């Protein structure tokens, strides 16, 4: 579960989002800014919304519920009503294949 | 239509139609008093969806005339004169409507007027069922009436009887806090618990995916839109409150089950079943006076086959289930929404509310209502339509 | 200026200003007590156009200073210090006024004080005729008390008696119920009409043009603006009120013709001759106090050649006039007034209203105080004027 | 920012912070209730800055919560449910939080919850000294709670005893007049006056330089920021008050002297030394419950080397000072500052002011306050701070 | 059948002019361009005559609230008008404009 | 009679200089440009000094509630300020600023 398989790069256009299921455990969400991938939780820290339904602006996911919105590649509260930083999970390409770690980072 | 902080409404991407909706939703029907409070030739007043409006019974059936008159808008109950069956006069320069169709008919101040025949006060449909009157606050032909009731509260053998009484607080709190699943916490000391030997929760540790938690009903062969709450069908009842490890609370451990069917409907109309007892079912309404209240119109419907079962369900109406259920249950109903008034007064709450996994149930409401709604009410409804080219 | 909506004021060509004097018109002359309620050295307080005032009596002669201190703008009136005949201190920080041109002359605190003899306390004329008070809330020479003043209120023998009160209503509501000629229909169950055989129709068919229904006054000879309401000049007087054909209602056939003489006049007190008995006058002042209130200041004359007859007068007036018709008769005018609060406290009323035919009446006041009133009092008049550049 | 109107703030340059803090300046120390208030378990509300919050004592500590559920905002003391000794449960859905750090630890409705241990509710900082119960309204670490207190309040001898109550008026129209050096005057017939044999003057005639009349204290080492009214340092005192130069009011000739060490200090508490008696000091707060009222925290020290001098201190306290000063002298001080309510309460008093000569404290409390205090509360912050990315 | 209102050189587009008719209500003739409309002159919301009101296009403001209507098909153009105006026929025989006595069925 | 204020110099354009003058109300001295205007020091509205506050033109605005004065005629400019400012024909004799002594 270290390294979970995403999909190929090439299935993520850039600014784009990707909701990413685990058994057992807490859904993740990757995003692609440019040719860059990124990924945290899926679910909001401000309440029960799914930010993979958001809205990407650049580097800043959107969560759809209540307009705040977090930084992609730090986690941190990017607008209110957010407060509590997102967990963020290390994401690697291997073979033109996405892959996201099964343990968020720290 | 602009009720709120477009800032706010462009924030809540989900659902800002029910945001939008602080004066409730127009086109829809509404319960705003038993058919036993209006007597023949005797015009009651009231206040629905901001709207002053006086209804009247004329030899058995209900008609209803926007309260305020054409000319200086004064409202016509300050001074009720009617002076034939079928008319109200203006108690002011005398403007006579018909009850029927609203139609400016007379005026007796000036019968000669250009304005008699020509001008037309609002008039709103009203039909009588299950003992209870409702309004259509709408324009145009109106709808079946079935499509803003719950499933069976027309059956033939339910036999509909209840109370009514106006609330300090908007409408939405009274929803969702009625359509909330955890918000049970709030009656574990309820008297109907323990005089009623219920079986009663805490609360749901909720299970299996989203889409699970709820089933939105928006294909209803009548019509009917809303959302049944499925907490229950996955989850795991919570009936030991712990903190740290350590039991604080319990649940009731009573025999009868109640409330494992819980539906929301709009207009705005809760349905729980069975409750208060497993054979009887609750209906009620959240209906919008003005910003600020709501008429809680509460019935409990059992089936009865015949004039003597209707008389036995009326005794224990009067002496438990209106005592020990719509009171002794649903009074801490009442102070609950009043308790989040400040909240969401300016609107912020909307906002910055931190829900939890079962507020998914309301969040289900608030997007079939924002989908469904039959209009968006105005204070421009109610002070008189503006618009221009 | 500028107290409305402007999108509204816009709506309202015919007139914006009046629409706009939700406060009052300032440089006119007022009335807002009797002569005896204001002895001498016993400062009264009042609220005028929005502004509190203080009024005194000092070797006879009354004063008028705004009621609130320059220096942190309390009232004085709180604590009222007057610790010379001709001055007043405040009881903060003892700046001291002189009641007859309002300047700072003593500073108690500070006899040092840069501030002494450099700073003036508003001050406002203040004229007592036939036994009532009058302020000129306005600026600079006040014109003759006659150009605010009914035609034969001042008149040399005319013996004035009458009543004041606080209504809850914008004057303005007040200004067009009692220049309404249909509004009579109202009063047709008055004791008075009754117990002193009035000739009472429900209203009024009107006859002729509309230019022929009122009578303009552009100017008398001290500068009066008014209107005459000519309704009954060519209109047919209705005494049987119908409905569908049928007679609903019947006006009252007495002996005593009265009333057939109605004008209003800016800043706006009406005169109604001859009222309440064929040999008497009424002139009521509608006085703004503030924008949800007004003085029902009202006066019954009658001529009188001696003090036998003036005696008389106010003996019949104490037990008659005064219970039967300002009391008896006027009661009903003022909830009338209160009714229409609702529909214009948003201003939306101005631009909904639904007008018919005697209503030239009110229209012809509003074009005449639109267009004749010596100015809008604002909001600003009230905390201090203010401009920039 | 936010508070008032930006063309006002524009107008007064020279403070505009001040004016701008009608809520209050966040980050500073206030005094809120006096330690035996406050029991053990049992939980107390109030408002600061207006903020809703709980404080509660466990184990003789004290605890401050934000007295808003993080879910659907309602006030958990509507119904306070301590299930254990450590925790409050909201009565609405069970969220509860620790008292020690506000951490969301536990959620009896859903055990399962994602938001368990990942939301922590506002807690701020509570210290008691000398029997008083500060709260640290502001964010982060607290400094030390001498630099939000006058010099002398928490030296190891002074005995503390006072009065709290809630005022209807803005705090700064408090600070304001209680920094006021004209002021004096209000209290010319106060009982303290004569039963306690005090010399006071009617008021002073400046003298020397603008500099002179205060000290500016912002080199003090604990951080303190305040101001020191000298004004009766060059100047003379007022005896004999005269309007048109004969002698209208004295002052009083009594032997004690007192009062003559005046001086306000941020976040808004005075200190006036000596007083009511010359072996006493008094010292008082003027904190901000919202925009409309404050509390007034009266505290009389006196300096006391043991028990039977600070019981004998309390029986005086009891039997005299409280009635005789705390409310036999400054209860003026109360009416004084409603009565400025009206003229500042649309925040145009703060432009339409005419200042004299002793003002020259005023305006220096004002500049000091504009530049040293800590921060500007705002609405925001009471309902939930917004950023938009 | 028709009333003779004045040459259509008395009226420069954009304007209004009212027709008084003994016995009966006054009506109100409006230039739009070069072609002529006629309805009653009476705001059907009030008292108002609307040839004191303000043409723009062929739509009429009335002076006392604001309302409107469009003066081809009477139907209302601005709030607070709800009730149709009566609509007459006009025409321009030789120079000449002429409105029909009775509104256009 | 007449105050010799400073050298013209002495004053920056569009700046303030207070007049002390014992036994007698401070002045103030503005110079627009390259004209010289002098007034009463403290504003008529209250205890401010004007000469601590903001010329903008010919008008100076005061520092403590935005009142302002035309320094040419001393009539009020901007409100709160009603009463008129005390003005004083200024004189500029070769390079050097004089004030009258008295109002005029
Ligand atoms: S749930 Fe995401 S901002 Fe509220
Ligand atoms: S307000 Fe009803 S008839 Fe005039
Ligand atoms: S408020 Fe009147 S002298 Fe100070
Ligand atoms: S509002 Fe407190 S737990 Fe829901
Ligand atoms: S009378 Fe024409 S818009 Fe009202
Ligand atoms: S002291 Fe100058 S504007 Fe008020
Ligand atoms: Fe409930
Ligand atoms: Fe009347
Ligand atoms: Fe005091």
């Amino acid at each position: 579960q270290i390294w979970l398989k995403v999909c190929a790069a090439s299935d993520m256009q850039p600014g784009t989002i990707r909701r990413v299921n685990r058994v057992g455990a807490a859904p993740l969400a990757v995003y692609r800014v440019g040719d860059q991938f990124y990924a945290t939780e899926d679910t909001c820290t401000h309440g029960i919304a799914s930010l993979s339904e958001g809205t990407l602006d650049g580097d800043v996911i959107e969560c759809p519920f209540h307009g705040g919105a977090f930084n992609v590649c730090t986690g941190m509260p990017a607008s209110s009503p957010c407060t509590v930083p997102l967990g963020v999970f290390e994401v690697e390409v291997k073979e033109g294949e996405v892959y996201v770690a099964g343990e968020k980072k720290l | 239509m602009a009720n709120v902080d477009e800032a706010i409404l462009k924030r809540v991407k989900g659902w800002a139609p029910y945001v939008d909706a602080k004066l409730g939703f127009r086109n829809h029907w509404y319960p705003v008093m038993f058919s036993k409070e209006i007597n023949e030739g005797e015009p009651k007043t009231l206040k629905l969806l901001g709207e002053n409006l006086l209804v009247n019974r004329i030899d058995g059936k209900l008609y209803c005339l926007k309260d305020r008159c054409l000319h200086r808008g004064v409202q016509l109950s300050v001074k009720v004169e009617c002076k034939t069956k079928s008319t109200i006069t203006c108690w002011y320069h005398a403007w006579t409507y018909r009850w029927e169709d609203g139609v400016l008919c007379d005026i007796l101040t000036n019968p000669t007027s250009a304005q008699i025949g020509r001008q037309k006060l609002k008039t709103y449909p009203v039909q009588e069922a299950k003992g209870c009157v409702f309004i259509y606050l709408g324009d145009g032909d109106p709808p079946p009436l079935a499509r803003d009731t719950p499933p069976n509260f027309l059956d033939d053998d339910m036999e509909i009887l209840g109370k009514n009484q106006i609330i300090k607080s908007n409408w939405r709190l009274a929803v969702e806090n009625g359509f909330d699943p955890s918000h049970i916490y709030i009656h574990k000391d309820s008297i109907l618990v323990k005089d009623n030997d219920l079986a009663l929760p805490l609360g749901f540790a909720p299970g299996g995916d989203r889409k699970q938690q709820t089933r939105v009903v928006d294909d209803d062969v009548v019509g009917r839109k809303g959302v049944y709450d499925l907490i229950g069908e996955h989850g795991v009842p919570v009936f030991e409150g712990t903190i740290g490890g350590e039991v604080v609370r319990e649940g009731a451990y009573g025999e009868k089950i109640v409330a494992n069917d819980i539906s929301i409907w709009l207009p705005g109309v809760l349905k729980v079943n069975p409750f208060p007892n497993p054979d009887m079912m609750q209906f009620e309404w959240y209906v919008p006076i003005d910003e600020n209240t709501h008429y809680y119109f509460q019935t409990l419907g059992k089936p009865c086959a015949n004039d003597e079962e209707r008389k036995k369900y009326e005794q224990e109406f009067e002496s438990k289930w209106k005592p020990m259920a719509l009171e002794g249950f649903n009074n801490d109903d009442i102070w609950a929404r009043e308790a989040m008034v400040d909240f969401y007064a300016d609107d912020k709450g909307w906002v910055n509310e931190i829900l939890f996994e079962s507020d998914e149930a309301i969040v289900a409401w608030r997007k079939l209502a924002s989908e469904h709604n039959q209009g968006i009410q105005t204070q421009a409804h109610v002070s008189g339509l503006e618009h221009h080219h």
